[PDB]
């Protein structure tokens, strides 16, 4: 039988004798100190759900970073150039 | 000098604390709950068990007619039929084979065995807490029960100590419960006087012996139909015994945060929820002033090898340089992290042996020898150990459960990100500025 | 068959309603709660009264320690003091000269009149209504007796009454309630152990017989400073009787909605509040068939002088035209109007003349006969005498409280405004047609 059971711990009574209680360290694959794939890979066995959300919100701010970013300086760029785009023989 | 700390609502787990009355030595403070007995407001509203049905020995009139009449006895129900003519071993019973009447009676009554099987209805409005607390402080050592409620002064003679009341609004017991044998189940019993045919709280009563019994049944009677004089009936099946049949898990074994529960009276016992705010007034004749006590002029910490599990698998050297030898308290300030220890004796100059338990990734707690605080750093590693019999010592906080060495990855990650259109912003205003000053 | 009304929570009040049981002839239907008992769920807290304070005698090691060891008794906090050489009536009465230790020893118990002078604090929650009905209805009339928790059936003989839940939830008793000599007072006990001293909850036991008394007293034990042998003390004012001093007074003179409160159990009797939901399955058999009864075929309504007022100060008059004699029932299915009569023994051809209660100026109701309808529509005037022995036999709606003249004149007034903001409607239609009829 497979019994689940996290850091509060979970007690489990067999036949008449006492119950027997047992806790579950943070034990998981991985290092929290290893490389960042360690890293990653050992708070999803911690947490999952917080893992994926924290991960998936760092990608998306590194990608809104990146889009947000190339766009401000290729048009600032764009914008500073058109007046010697459209000056010909000026200063180029 | 009185004192007041918030306690993890656990028993057995040492929870300590260190009293900083700089006007006097620290002293050691480690609080344990050693018991609890948690005791709602148990009150009862009747008795139950498997009714024993009474079918007394009926009435005839030979020639004549009979009448129902009512009876204080619970369900009691009564027919009457004409044209009966019963017979008995001896043979006919009655000189007339028309007119005879016979009257059949049926109510019931608490089996013998109900002395003991009986079941009893308990409602429940809230659980007033007692925790039982023992107390060690220097090198004293106490134990006292208080009432957690955060009114009620305990005392130890020595100790007074004020609890309560428990931030968590638990209680294991629903507004119903029902006892058996010493088991208990929540359960939604019809109340008094209320009876179902046939499921629990058939019969009730306030008492096993109560004469005020009252129940409903079904019970109903056909019509007598054979030579042999009899009382044919029929009743829905006893809901008391229907019930024990269907009862599902007793709440001994269904309680959450591992609640044990007890009988005589019903109380809730070891139960692991929430904080206990208590407040403690160590006598001053357990102080002595700073000067008094040795003292160290530096500390360091040498934590190695440190393991983050449930037991103390942290441990660390503690050098220093002290005035004098004697006894000197430690404690681990920040609560990501506690000492197994609270005092040693300690030399004029050396290092402290130390162990502990912390659920951070690394050993990033403030320690002190009784007065100097140093913090440690080094990392913990998590042992191959998932499950062992023994809980943990601290909770586990997001604010700190990241690794600072990785954090700072997270960290560089949103750096990035943010600096990204951080540099992005400062050239677009210093565009529009070109666009307008050197023109 | 079954029916089922609503029914206004006021003692002794006679309610009434028609049973229109559909091709048998309608039966009167009087529901008369005789009296309420809202008994409320309760446990005893502590026993409490006046602390009788024991100084049992002095003991004395006249040359040597004595130990202040501790005791079960409550507030039990004996003392040592030395140099005591106390005299007795016979003189002297230690061994030696100075060094005469003296033991003092202070508790308490309850006083032998606590038997009767004691109070109990409750906690007390979910307060349950019981109720006696009498019912009444056609030519037969039962009494009932039933929990109104809407579950339970108080049936008796054939009348099978369920009832509940009360329209409103209420209690007079608050949460924590005391009880003393059968009176009650509402009052924020201290909780069990939370003695304070020189206020209620002095001295504390879960039975006045029970050695198991707990208590905070401010006991304090001085030097005996006289030569004659004594054991000067002092303590806190019997915090009960400094309470009873200061109590307040009762709920039987606070609680609302009337209820007179009453003890053993704790519980309120004749409570006043909301409505009643009732049911009642009534045996066919207790009707008749619509041809076995009379029906009146022509009927009118002309009602006398009336005033509106909790008693019967309304009287009307009803032509009527039968086939046949027979007690016909009679009510009104206006719920602003009740009849004081509920059957009349109706002849072929007649006139009835009825009593009547309304809370409403205008006698504007439906009157039955037999199940047939008539208005009766009348000006009620108020009554001569500001008040009455009596309560109102019905409740008033505001809607149905302004006069059919008043009524008139409210609505001839908006009316009037109506018809303004009509023309203006109108003229702003006009002024727009003016223009394009001839552009």
């Amino acid at each position: 039988r497979n019994f689940s059971v996290g850091r509060e711990g979970l007690e489990y009574v067999w036949g008449n004798h006492e119950p027997v209680r047992v806790w579950a360290q943070e034990s998981a694959p991985g290092d929290p100190h290893g490389w960042p794939h360690e890293i990653i890979i050992h708070y999803y066995h911690r947490h999952p759900v917080y893992t994926v959300i924290v991960l998936c919100g760092v990608a998306l701010a590194i990608l809104v970073g990146i889009a947000s970013s190339a766009a401000c300086i290729a048009k600032a760029r764009r914008d500073c150039l058109t007046p010697y785009a459209l000056a010909p023989n000026a200063t180029v | 000098f009185e004192h007041a700390t918030t306690v993890p609502n656990v028993p057995g787990i040492p929870y300590k604390a260190l009293v900083e009355r700089a006007g006097y030595a620290p002293l050691n403070l480690e609080i344990t709950v050693v018991s609890s007995e948690l005791t709602p407001s148990t009150n009862k509203e009747y008795v139950t068990c498997k009714f024993h049905t009474v079918i007394p020995s009926p009435q005839v009139k030979c020639c004549g007619s009979l009448e129902c009449k009512a009876s204080s006895k619970a369900d009691y129900t009564c027919r009457v039929f004409g044209g009966v003519y019963p017979f008995m071993w001896g043979g006919a019973q009655c000189f007339c084979d028309s007119e005879n009447t016979q009257l059949s009676e049926a109510y019931v009554e608490f089996a013998p065995d109900c002395t003991i099987d009986h079941a009893v209805a308990l409602k429940v409005h809230t659980a007033a807490l007692k925790v039982g607390l023992r107390i060690v402080y220097g090198n004293t050592t106490a134990h006292l029960d208080t009432f957690v409620n955060g009114v009620t002064p305990g005392s130890s003679r020595d100790l007074k100590v004020i609890a309560g009341p428990i931030s968590a609004a638990f209680s294991p017991f629903d507004h119903k419960v029902v006892i058996r044998k010493g088991l208990v189940y929540n359960y939604d019993f019809p109340e008094y006087g209320a009876m179902k045919p046939g499921a629990f709280g058939d019969i009730q009563a306030s008492s096993l012996d109560a004469t005020d019994i009252v129940a409903r049944t079904d019970i109903r009677l056909l019509k007598p139909s054979v030579k042999n004089i009899h009382v044919p009936y029929t009743q829905a099946v006893s809901g008391y015994e229907m019930w024990k049949n269907n009862s599902g898990r007793p709440l001994q074994e269904t309680a959450p945060f591992g609640c044990k529960i007890e009988v005589e009276p019903l109380r809730a016992s070891n139960c692991a929820y929430g904080h206990i705010p208590i407040s403690i007034d160590i006598p001053d004749a357990a102080f002595v002033r700073s000067s008094e006590s040795p003292t160290i002029l530096e500390v360091s910490c040498t934590v190695a090898d440190c393991i983050y599990s449930a037991d103390f698998g942290g441990s660390l050297t503690l050098q220093y340089k002290a005035d004098r030898e004697g006894h000197c308290p430690v404690h681990s300030h920040s609560t990501t992290a506690v000492l197994k220890e609270a005092t040693t004796h300690v030399t004029a100059t050396g290092s402290i042996t130390l162990h502990f338990s912390t659920s951070s990734p690394q050993a990033n707690f403030i320690v002190s020898l009784c007065g100097k605080k140093t913090t440690c750093n080094a990392e913990c590693k998590p042992p191959a150990d998932h499950i062992i019999g023994e809980p943990h010592k601290v909770d586990q906080e997001f604010q700190a459960a990241v690794s600072k060495t990785s954090w700072n990855w997270l960290l560089a990650l949103f750096g990035g990100a943010s600096s990204l259109i951080a540099v992005g912003l400062i050239v677009l205003v210093c565009s529009s500025m070109l666009i307008n000053t050197r023109r």
